[PDB]
């Protein structure tokens, strides 16, 4: 299905790109993406898919249409094609004076103050998440640490007891998985009520955790309702959920095939920060965008006011004008740039949450599984989409050379 | 380069800060939680306001056009040499100096 070419959209800049199902997947779906970028591609290109739309390629025009506030949007026309994902917890008719009262509140919540008192705890989430998987020499990482490990660390956040986990985690599986016979509202309602009597009970006798920020937090001079306050909770439960997984999995697939960058970090694991964030240019994952609010010439380009406008946050990392040899993975890479968490005033509130949990997570495992690879005989499979991901990853190992820390 | 933040309560942080890096990443990547940074460092959230000594404002590069629109916006309040911490790269020809940080960014 290919959307009738805007009278305005030159035939030259026309190019053959479906972001749900790029051609070239088999090869990685950042790959994929990166056929974008070959020698003979404009910076700024359309497509006839997905009801048609234009794809920035390029760093420096994704960074620029971010920040410019003039002719772009600040939210997204790119309606993910599953519920789960299209859903915004706090509603899009927002303006910017309640737009930053959110990002405030989420800030008391997730902020890097909040992330350094819970580094301790999250280190001991890894580890004992980690421990439990060690001498099986088996696991499929998607499902046995990535997806636990970020569920559990928002139950760290919110205050929540350990014997909520099985009812919290399959609560987020239906949210987040399609498969299984409830719609994504059935499931997000199913969510608020397990929120609801605890929203409503802390914000009587409140404490420090989650929840009970948000309960007791202020818009607009008067106490947050209960509506909002579920919403913030859903938001950060489920909001970070996807891009966490799926990103950790991009890394872990790497590590699993590249036995020297294992050593190097283990070797020296002083440098496993930088390595996260040359995982995070590499491995970069979302290619969302943005919608015209007037007409703009953008780099030699006739933009209309209602034109779509993807602006992959995961290609200007990829850019060999931004970072040379761009596929190399260097953990001694000179001057690491990217936009992953995005850019401009969106960008990514969980940006430092995010960044711990991989850092944490490649310490915890590398010193108790040094040594670990793709199981033999398996098809590891990416998927393409507004957040892209790894479908499973059954890692194998022997026990013998694991180290019980 | 060194940069020393000065809090509201008058509290010192003295601060090794490597060259090519912002007066915000410093401070945000070394528990300076009166610097929030909520936009990442691209002058889009005001939440990195910090006051320049005044012995240090005609050495540091001169504030952009976004940044002084988006300066408009600080919570506290906005005084002549209130700049977004954000923009100030760190250069060894900046060694020692000190910025105050208001007592809000949000
Ligand atoms: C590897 C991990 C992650 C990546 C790559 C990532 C990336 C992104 C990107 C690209 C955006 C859009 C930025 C923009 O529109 O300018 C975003 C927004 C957001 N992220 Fe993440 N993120 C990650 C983890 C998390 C975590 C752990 C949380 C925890 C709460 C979270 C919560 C959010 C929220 C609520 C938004 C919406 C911000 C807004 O609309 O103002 N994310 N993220
Ligand atoms: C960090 C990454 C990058 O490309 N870059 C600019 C390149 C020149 C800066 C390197 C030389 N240098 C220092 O090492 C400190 C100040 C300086 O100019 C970055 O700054
Ligand atoms: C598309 C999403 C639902 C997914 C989680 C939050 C969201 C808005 C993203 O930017 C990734
Ligand atoms: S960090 Fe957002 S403006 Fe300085
Ligand atoms: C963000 N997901
Ligand atoms: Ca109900």
């Amino acid at each position: 299905n290919l959307a009738p070419l805007p009278p305005h959209v030159p035939e030259h800049l026309v190019f053959d790109f479906d972001m749900y199902n790029p051609s070239n997947l088999s090869a990685g779906v950042q790959e994929a993406w990166a056929v974008l970028q070959e020698s003979n591609v404009p910076d700024l290109v359309w497509t006839r898919s997905n009801g048609g739309h234009w794809i920035a390629t390029r760093g420096q025009l994704i960074r620029e249409a971010y920040e410019d506030y003039r002719h772009f949007s600040s939210e997204s026309p790119f309606i993910p094609r599953e519920a789960g994902e299209a859903y915004d917890f706090i509603p899009t008719s927002m303006d910017p004076p309640e737009q930053r009262q959110f990002r405030a509140l989420a800030n008391q919540v997730v902020g890097m103050p909040v992330v350094d008192k819970l580094e301790n705890r999250i280190q001991e989430l890894a580890s004992s998440l980690i421990e439990s998987l060690r001498p099986q020499g088996q696991c499929n990482f998607t499902e046995d640490y990535a997806e636990p490990f970020p569920i559990r660390i928002f139950m760290l956040l919110a205050g929540l007891p350990e014997e909520d986990i099985p009812h919290l985690k399959y609560l987020t599986d239906q949210m987040t998985r399609p498969d299984g016979s409830m719609t994504f509202a059935e499931a997000k309602e199913a969510l608020y009520d397990y929120l609801i009597p605890i929203i409503e009970q802390r914000r009587q006798k409140p404490g420090t955790d989650a929840i009970s920020i948000v309960a007791n937090g202020q818009v607009n001079g008067r106490p947050i309702t209960s509506d909002e306050a579920k919403r913030m909770c859903g938001l950060l439960l489920v909001g970070g959920l996807d891009t966490v997984v799926n990103f950790l999995s991009f890394s872990m697939e790497f590590l699993a095939k590249s036995p020297e960058h294992r050593q190097e970090l283990i070797e020296r694991p002083e440098r496993i920060p930088a390595a996260s964030e040359e995982l995070l240019r590499r491995f970069s994952l979302v290619a969302d965008g943005r919608i015209l609010t007037s007409d703009y010439e953008f780099h030699g380009v006739q933009l209309k006011k209602g034109d779509q406008i993807l602006l992959p946050q995961m290609l200007s990392g990829l850019d060999e004008r931004e970072n040379a040899a761009p596929m190399h993975v260097d953990f001694s890479r000179q001057c690491v740039s990217h936009t992953t968490f995005g850019h401009g005033s969106h960008l990514c509130l969980g940006q430092h949450l995010a960044r711990r949990e991989i850092i944490v997570t490649l310490k915890e495992w590398l010193t108790r599984i040094p040594d670990f690879s793709i199981a033999p005989g398996a098809q590891i499979q990416h998927k393409s989409g507004i957040v892209s991901g790894v479908q499973a990853l059954p890692l194998v190992w022997d026990p013998a050379t694991t180290k019980a820390v | 380069s060194k940069v020393v933040y000065v809090s509201h309560d008058g509290t010192r942080r003295e601060l090794d800060v490597a060259c090519g890096v912002s007066l915000m990443q410093a401070a945000v990547s070394n528990g300076i939680y009166d610097i929030v940074g909520d936009c990442g460092g691209s002058a889009s959230c005001a939440t990195c306001h910090v006051y320049v000594n005044e012995a240090f404002t005609d050495k540091v590069p001169a504030a952009n056009e976004r940044e002084i629109g988006m300066l408009e916006s600080v919570t506290a309040e906005l005084k002549p040499n209130s700049r977004l911490c954000c923009q100030i790269i760190m250069t060894p020809e900046l060694d020692g100096i000190v910025v105050d940080v208001p007592d809000r960014q949000w």
